[PDB]
């Protein structure tokens, strides 16, 4: 889980993806492989090799050719890498890379996390605050605020 | 799409194209590369520490230590 060094590939990518503008397209691309990648009978198999055409020609061969030829050339910037292994952690970063232009979730406070794409924080926040109106469920809220100024408030008992 | 797990489909499908090659046996495996006596060692993954390797030529070739990726014997 280097996953830093995601960025050089990583970030290529969203410029790739923005110059490509496949970002629907290398999102499928993505989706695709990170699939690939979790096949375990062949994750076994996938450190198997040395020879990376055999593993380029072999991967990109049973993969069903969602590929692309800059992400045939490409995967074999990955596989010539060789650090491919690990490829998926992108997209998470892709993720952040697809959310970093205009995006936004939510963490949720006490029940659930709205996830909703609002780029105001304490706005656009705020904004989702008032929607509710959601204002309806516990989902354990009451034990987490109660039991957390509680926790403050033992806190300054403590301080007591 | 393969959506959920139609994708292992697929890859059984995308397996099953490419499948026959995969996995090997416990006592089964291949030494990869060596040097000085000493190899790149697959296969045969569970055994107890320090079974005697039997060698082609044969004889049991001695063993170090299990590493967690692939291991080498003495």
């Amino acid at each position: 889980e280097f996953i830093t060094v995601a960025r050089p590939y990583a970030k290529a990518a969203f410029d790739f993806a923005v110059e490509h503008q496949s970002v629907e397209r290398w999102q499928d691309m993505l989706a695709f492989a990170a699939e690939v990648t979790k096949n375990e009978q062949m994750a076994e198999l996938l450190s198997g090799a040395l020879a990376p055409e055999t593993l380029a020609e072999s991967f990109i061969a049973v993969a069903g050719e969602q590929l692309d030829e800059n992400g045939q050339n490409l995967i074999r910037v990955m596989a010539e890498n060789g650090r491919l292994n690990a490829l998926p952690d992108v997209l998470e970063q892709f993720i952040h890379l697809r959310a970093v232009s205009e995006a936004t979730a939510e963490v949720d406070v006490i029940s659930a996390a709205a996830l909703s794409e609002q780029q105001l924080a304490k706005i656009s926040a705020a904004m989702e605050k008032r929607l509710s109106r959601k204002v309806k469920l516990n989902a354990k809220i009451d034990k987490s605020v109660m039991a957390g100024v509680i926790i403050r408030a033992g806190d300054m008992v403590i301080d007591g | 799409m393969q959506l959920n797990s139609t994708e292992i489909s697929e890859l059984i499908k995308q397996r099953i194209a490419q499948f026959n090659v995969v996995s090997e046996a416990h006592n089964e495996g291949t030494i990869v590369s060596v040097s000085d006596g000493v190899i790149r060692i697959h296969g045969l993954a569970d055994a107890m520490q320090g079974e005697m390797i039997s060698l082609p030529g044969n004889r049991y070739a001695i063993a170090l230590n299990l590493e967690r990726d692939s291991v080498g014997a003495v």
